[PDB]
């Protein structure tokens, strides 16, 4: 009845999307071959069912290179991806933002549409997009770019939700980072509803203390990322005391057309052997998603202000210790909201306990909070990344791979003011208002 | 998919890949004869990046071994680990091009050229979708200098979208090999700056002393340093020849390690090197694995990078790690080493990370760094060019057979600027 | 059904027929002796097309074997694989033609064609349905030019409405094997251009050059030459002979390669061709077949075609492959080398697919090309005829049993005006 596609662009999109559908199977009791062994449907919204009892994902795996597509066909989520799905290309975009946005990234766009039509047109209640790419790839940062300019045109209004991954302060692998990433945000600001923001620095630290691990390789933080995006379509797939459907995010945390990037945030993340020692109350884990050390960003929110809030409760939860619970939030000190908004948040309750996958660091808990916060300070990220443009372009450093790869010098100096008023402007409606 | 094609021309490039090809067929389970012996089934995963499907199961290398002299063909024909090369492939003439780049690129090696030329064809149309090409010589012989840049001239005005590298074996400062060395690297280097994208260079005292004071070796023959050449070779490549957290390839390091389409000659560099007694007194981790690389002493290139500033830096790791660990470090060497990197290129490294480790290990790594110290090996080099062509020493050999007064002050002036522009971005601001 | 008539001529087609006979012989199951030993009845279900049932189900060959010396005879009577033909077809006479075509063509042709004629007559009223005839000869000889010449003269008035195929070892341009090799040829060609239907043209330089650089062959001989034409023959009857996905005939084959009357001058060729040693490192498929197909040094014939252009190209495939495969290369092949192919013919490639691969292989194919690369060699052998009847030599030999100048004179204007107009239809837009 409400359907909702997702699609999965690069290298990091793939890798997110193997571990997010390993969660979706598991919480619908579907076995990896799609046969099976709150309910009466519940997967309708996700997996579409053929004449037999196999349900296939509503997923469309996209990626330039084929290094990374063939360990999902081996792998053991075999029978399960449509094989038409899963499109592939000959090489990759190499890190850069030209050969997969005008080039090569040309030569598959209309396959991948084909797929699109094809998917939608199936079903009736389509709701919007899901989107899983990086910033710092060449077909991550490049080709989704060339997603949203025709998605946003074949379809007029809706919802197109994303899950970023934005380049860290200190660690980071590619070099020409600041070159993909400040490309990318300004093309993509005006065909995007709400960008999700998540670091892999912020996942290393609040794995590391939380979750007390020494090695957490690139499978431990995919596993952590999926929750949130489970606990955001929560309420499409299962009944709640209050809803929350996904047109409510976007005219509840988007003030304004340019203020889109809000960062994820999720609480209780404990270990197996700290879960006995710990009461769990409802009280307790709105504040661990308050606290700065929790934050998937890296950025304090200390710095900012918080524009508008989202609470998505889920499992034994009463509605009345979440209105005292916030309610005492609000009256510290240490967050502070803008004048403009009186009333900055929002609350859906669930009522499906988060599940657990065998093997997983995470334990079995009765409660689980997921906090989307729009706040200022990741004005402070924007000034970052464009100070290390700034530092590169003023020597032309790289600039002749972009330039002979189907681009001009002045492109680049657009996409560099673009990012100044999107800087200013987060700053000036930030800040106090006379009168 | 993607593949690539090996060209080997010269002696040392003949010697070099006759050990290169020991270590890819061991790494895929390849038997000597030819037919597949190995046991796990992802090595045949992409088996025709470097190999080639033949009838009966048979897989036959990607290479095109030439050279202008008979000698060297014979060993690796005769020898042992010759019965797996095309016949066809095996292209060599009747007389050595003597220590001349004139003999190598106008007499003799015009008259090789274009059969060679024949064969690389053949190769591209059976080939599916190709990814480069690679190039095994020395800057200082007659045909694997004069020659193989014969080869890349010819090569770059057929597939002009195409990466090509070249495992240069530059020469020594302390010891000689041929007299008239620096007539042969500066004409070479010339046309190196123009048809290539990438260029690794490698010393060969260098080598003795990684060989002396590391490996603890005391009489380190050819075999043995080729050897240590081999795996850094085969470090490049496995990122797209087995599945990874964090892939690369060819095309991805030339884009973040060359700045500028002049500055692309590396310093390669190989961890961990430990003897064969002392491999029970160390932990093998990644913490380890990065302070090794990372010393002026482990360089393969005898070039001091202390003297220098490292413009952008590469680490394609293998084995099996934590993303979390190999991150970790390499942000403590840039805060701890902050004074030989560059400031206005943030956040100058590259990190890459395979799954498969190399036979024998339990992890290794490879380090590739595009520093400013390899500006004193074309100083020096230009220095000794000087030198003989006031005198006009040995000059009358390479006038005799084509070339010409005019063509070698022009050679000069280009590596004088080459160094110039190689300096005036270590101190810029 | 369907039935040919095989002529042999000469010493070149006496030698030639014998090697055709041996692999028919081998591609048919048939016993040196003359019965049927084979497995397989696919070889039994069309086999009057050459052979012809005899009692005690013996088989013996439908070919006529003549020439005026008896050395020939007596060779292939005494050697093995002499105990099959019809003794009666043997005919001979006593003395030699003397590389004479007065003496092959007016004194012992007179006889010599009576009987001939008589025999020819007798074979043809027991066939059921003639299908066409076939003669192997050269035009440098004197009793096989003259002979052969006078032979298909009178098939062609006794039969007007007949195909036949003519097999002629071309004269080389390097070295000639006899001195007066240009009147022989010159007439022989004004008759053949006067009264046959299609001619594949064979050198022996061509084949030469075939055996030394691609079969890797150090003592090329007669035998192994033999051997090569006769697997062209073969590959070019085995359409007829055998059933096939696409099946073509002779008929077929001339309508769609001869545009006009006096254009029927083919050259032959044969893939694959390789080396014993090299024959295990490469993979059988359509593509490498047609790439071997499609390059001049896989031409039998001494001409280069890059110097003209393809008029009609005809591709008969064996064995078992995929239709998709083959139109898809040749689609390729015409695309990527369309300089060389005639605007004003579009569509001129004719594909065949028979299903029997040959003895000892899976798959080969015969290919066929009309061009226009034949103008030069009719315009060096009218030059060497102009030069030596200008100086009047030789001449006195052609004049005293019959012949005059003005037959000479005939002969190259007939010459000149065909090579003026292939070239013209060349050099047409
Ligand atoms: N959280 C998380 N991030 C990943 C993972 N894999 C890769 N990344 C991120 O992706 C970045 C690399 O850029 P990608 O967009 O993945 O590159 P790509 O998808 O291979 O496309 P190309 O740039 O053309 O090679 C790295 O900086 C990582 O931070 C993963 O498994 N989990
Ligand atoms: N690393 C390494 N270098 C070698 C080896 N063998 C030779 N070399 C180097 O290669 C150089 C030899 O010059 P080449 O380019 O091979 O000359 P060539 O192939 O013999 O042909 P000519 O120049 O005509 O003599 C020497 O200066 C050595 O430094 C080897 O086994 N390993
Ligand atoms: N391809 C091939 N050609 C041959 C072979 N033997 C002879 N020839 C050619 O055939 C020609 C022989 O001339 P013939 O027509 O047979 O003359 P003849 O039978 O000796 O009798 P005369 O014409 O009187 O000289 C020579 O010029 C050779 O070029 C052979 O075994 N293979
Ligand atoms: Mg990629
Ligand atoms: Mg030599
Ligand atoms: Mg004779």
């Amino acid at each position: 009845m409400r359907e909702c596609i997702s699609i999965h662009v690069g290298q990091a999109g793939v890798q997110i999307g193997n571990a997010c559908w390993e969660l979706y199977c598991l919480e619908h009791g579907i076995q990896p071959d799609g046969q099976m062994p709150h309910h009466h449907d519940s997967f309708n919204t996700f997996f579409s069912e053929t004449g037999a009892g196999k349900h296939v994902p509503r997923a469309v795996f996209v990626d330039l290179e084929p290094t990374v597509i063939d360990e999902v066909r081996t792998g053991t989520y075999r029978q399960l991806f449509h094989p038409e799905q899963l499109i592939t290309g000959k090489e990759d975009a190499a890190n850069n933002y030209a050969r997969g946005h005008y080039t090569i990234g040309k030569e598959i766009i209309d396959l991948v549409l084909d797929r699109i039509r094809k998917l939608a047109d199936q079903c009736t209640g389509l709701q919007g997009f899901l989107v899983f790419h990086s910033f710092g790839g060449g077909t991550g940062s490049g080709f989704t770019s060339l997603l949203m300019e025709r998605l946003s045109v074949d379809y007029g209004k809706k919802s197109k939700l994303e899950f970023s991954i934005y380049p860290a302060p200190q660690v980071s692998t590619a070099v020409v980072e600041p070159y993909n990433s400040i490309l990318t945000t300004h093309t993509t600001l005006e065909h995007s509803d709400c960008a999700f923001m998540v670091d892999n620095e912020a996942i290393y630290d609040i794995c590391r203390r939380n979750l007390d691990i020494e090695r957490p390789t690139y499978t431990n933080l995919n596993r952590l990322i999926s929750q949130i995006v489970s606990s955001i379509t929560a309420s499409l797939r299962f009944d709640g005391a209050l809803n929350v459907d996904l047109t409510n995010f976007q005219t509840n945390l988007v003030p304004y057309p340019r203020i889109h990037f809000p960062l994820a945030t999720y609480a209780p993340v404990i270990s197996a052997e700290k879960a006995y020692h710990e009461q769990l109350s409802v009280a307790e884990i709105t504040n661990a998603c308050f606290e700065p050390a929790n934050q998937m960003v890296k950025c304090d929110p200390r710095h900012g202000k918080y524009m508008a809030c989202c609470l998505l409760y889920r499992g034994d939860v009463v509605p009345k210790d979440v209105n005292a619970a916030i309610a005492t939030i609000k009256t510290k000190r240490s967050i502070q909201f803008v004048d403009w908004c009186p009333t900055g948040f929002k609350v859906g309750i669930n009522y499906q306990p988060p599940t657990v996958v065998p093997g997983g660091d995470l334990a079995k808990v009765q409660r689980a909070v997921c906090m989307l916060s729009n706040t200022t300070a990741i004005a402070e990220a924007w000034a970052r990344l464009d100070h290390k443009f700034d530092l590169m372009y003023a020597k032309r450093a790289f600039v002749h791979w972009y330039v002979g790869e189907g681009m001009e010098e002045g492109e680049f100096s657009e996409a560099r003011e673009d990012m100044a008023a999107l800087e200013k402007d987060y700053e000036e409606v930030g800040v106090d208002s006379v009168e | 998919m993607r593949e690539i094609v090996h060209i080997q021309a010269g002696q040392c490039g003949n010697q070099i890949g006759a050990k290169f090809w020991e270590v890819i067929s061991d790494e895929h389970g390849i038997d000597p004869s030819g037919n597949y012996v190995g046991d796990s089934d992802l090595q045949l995963e992409r088996i025709s990046v470097y190999y080639n499907e033949a009838s009966s199961h048979k897989y036959v290398p990607r290479a095109i071994l030439v050279d202008l002299e008979p000698g060297t063909m014979d060993s690796v024909r005769s020898g042992a680990f010759g019965h797996l090369f095309r016949p066809d492939n095996f292209i060599f003439g009747q007389s050595g091009a003597g220590n001349n780049w004139a003999k190598g690129h106008y007499t003799e090696g015009a008259e090789l050229v274009d059969s060679v030329l024949d064969v690389v064809r053949k190769e591209c149309e059976n080939c599916d979708c190709l990814q480069g090409f690679q190039l095994t010589h020395s800057l200082g012989g007659g045909t694997g200098s004069g020659m193989g840049t014969l080869l890349i001239s010819k090569v770059r005005e057929e597939y002009p979208d195409r990466i090509m590298n070249t495992f240069s074996v530059v020469p020594s400062p302390k010891v000689s090999d041929t007299v008239v060395e620096p007539y042969n690297a500066t004409l070479s280097i010339h046309q190196l700056v123009e048809n290539t994208d990438e260029t690794y260079c490698i010393d060969n005292e260098a080598l003795y002393d990684i060989c002396f004071r590391t490996l603890k070796l005391a009489t380190p023959t050819y075999g043995d340093l080729n050897h240590l050449v081999s795996a850094t070779m085969s470090g490049v490549t496995t990122s797209l020849r087995f599945p990874g957290q964090l892939n690369a390839d060819l095309r991805k390091l030339a884009v973040n390690m060359v700045p500028f389409p002049r500055l692309h000659f590396f310093m390669p560099g190989f961890a961990p090197l430990t003897a064969r007694g002392s491999q029970q007194y160390r932990a093998l981790t990644v913490p380890e694995l990065t302070q090794q690389m990372f010393d002026a002493k482990n360089m393969m290139a005898a070039c001091d990078p202390r003297h220098g500033r490292y413009l952008t830096v590469a680490t394609v790791f293998r084995g099996r790690m934590s993303m979390k660990e190999v991150d970790e470090q390499m942000l403590a060497i840039q805060s701890k080493n902050s004074s030989y990197f560059v400031e206005w290129i943030p956040n100058n490294v590259k990190v890459a990370v395979c799954d498969i480790p190399p036979r024998g290990l339990k992890m290794s790594s490879t380090f590739i760094g595009n520093s400013t110290a390899i500006q004193e090996l074309f100083k020096r080099i230009s220095e000794q060019f000087t030198a003989m062509f006031r005198r006009k020493a040995f000059l009358h050999w390479y006038t005799g057979e084509g070339m010409d007064e005019m063509e070698f002050t022009e050679a000069e002036s280009n590596m004088n600027d080459l160094v110039s522009e190689y300096q005036q971005y270590q101190d810029a601001t």
